[PDB]
This record gives structure tokens, C-alpha cells and sequence, in this order.
């Protein structure tokens, strides 16, 4: 999952 | 029988926190920390270990570079090819480019990996307390996740089944005096020193396993  | 608490990052196992910035390669982060930790176990030297190698390098082991792929089929890759980049040779430019790994650049190798029985957080913190760091998948999609910030993480939307980022356990414990409650596991994220607690968070620990952290753990033999 990619940070915000 | 283990110890009531594990931090490898006090016995020289793990390198700094990194950042794969806007690429799908968690699963490549994690793989390179588990990597470190069993190279440093065997040689007692810590080198930051090539994520962009993987990236770039691994799609015939069923990965898929910035877009997603999973650490066993990087421990997978790491021993078809017989070997492994520094960063310092292969730098992290978090985009899929050519391949360009370089045999006389390897500074690391392993002969497969072993697997820790699906859903099992005992054989879990059997693996972490007397291997070194672990990599895990967890479920990371929750805004929770994205701020998260101190203490020990859990958030009733967590998946143990469904899972969408790979993250390294280096460690467990426990707050308080009865180290058999308030536990968690402590785990390296990959979004930088900045996100979270320097980069780490603690996930709760026995708690029927929480966001999946050993729905699907293993780590490199080497
Ligand atoms: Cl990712």
C-alpha cells in the first residue's frame, strides 16, 4: 500500500 | 521458553527507515529487511539491501515491480538468480526500469525461504524471537493507518484475510508491568522516519491476529  | 519482549533494532539488525514513495513495492521493502537481518545475523555486517533490484528484476517470479508482488517470490527471485544488490549499487528510484542487476555487486544470498503456518501468532513470535525480523503482509488500507501516530495500533475494520501491504516485524512486547497483556507486535513500515513513530508502529498483538500480520509471514534462508 502507497502512504496518503 | 521466548522472551517476554524482542527488538532486533538493538542488536544492529536493521537499517534505517526508507521511503518507496509512490511505487507498489512494500512487498520489495519488507523482503530487503529480512534480507538485512539475516545477512547481519551471518556475518555481522549490516548493507542496505537493493529494493530497485527487485523492482526491476523479479517479474518472471511472479512479481510485478511498482504495480505489486509478494516477499516470498522475492526470496524466490534473490535465489534463482543466485544474488542480490547493495543500494548503494542499485539506488531506489521508485519507478520499474531495466534490469540491471550485476553479480559482482551482490552482497547478499539465500538458498529459499521458510514459511510460518498461516494465521499463527505463536509461531510467529517463535520465528521473530529466535530468527530476527520477519516479513509480514498486513491489511494497511485505513486512514487510521495513514495517521497513525503512537501507541499500540488496532482498528475493528482490520482485515486478517485480505491484505494489502508487506511491513517487517522486528520485534514484540508489551506495556506495562504483566507482560502478558497490552502486547503488540513492532513493526518497520516503508513510508519514511516521518510517518508514524519513526517510521514504526505497533500493531496489537494476540489479538486474533490483527490486520493479518501472520496471515502470511516468512523470512530468507541464508
Ligand atoms: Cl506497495
Amino acid at each position: 500500500a502507497l502512504a496518503a | 521458553d521466548l522472551p517476554k519482549s524482542v527488538d532486533w533494532r538493538k542488536k544492529g539488525y536493521v537499517t534505517p527507515v526508507k521511503n518507496q514513495k509512490q511505487c507498489g513495492s512494500s512487498w520489495a521493502f519488507s523482503a530487503t529487511g529480512a534480507l538485512e537481518g539475516q545477512m547481519f545475523r551471518k556475518t555481522g555486517k549490516l548493507v542496505s539491501l537493493s529494493e530497485q533490484n527487485l523492482v526491476d528484476c523479479s517479474r518472471p517470479q511472479g512479481n510485478q515491480g511498482c504495480n505489486g508482488g509478494f516477499m516470498a517470490r522475492a526470496f524466490q527471485y534473490v535465489k534463482e538468480n543466485g544474488g542480490l544488490d547493495s543500494e548503494e549499487s542499485y539506488p531506489y528510484v521508485a519507478v520499474d526500469e531495466i534490469c540491471k542487476y550485476r553479480p559482482e555487486n551482490s552482497v547478499a544470498q539465500d538458498t529459499g525461504f521458510t514459511v510460518v503456518a498461516p494465521g499463527k501468532e505463536k509461531a510467529l513470535m517463535k520465528a521473530v524471537a529466535t530468527v530476527g525480523p520477519i516479513s509480514v503482509a498486513m491489511d494497511a488500507g485505513h486512514s487510521s493507518f495513514q495517521f497513525y501516530k503512537s501507541g499500540i495500533y488496532f482498528e475493528p475494520d482490520c482485515s486478517s484475510k485480505n491484505l494489502d501491504h508487506g511491513v517487517l516485524v522486528v520485534g514484540y512486547g508489551f506495556e506495562g508491568a504483566n507482560s502478558q497483556n497490552s502486547k503488540y507486535w513492532l513493526v518497520k513500515n516503508s513510508w519514511g522516519p516521518e510517518w508514524g513513530s519513526n517510521g514504526y508502529v505497533k500493531i496489537a498483538k494476540d489479538k486474533n491476529n490483527h490486520c493479518g500480520i501472520a496471515t502470511a509471514a516468512s523470512y530468507p534462508n541464508v
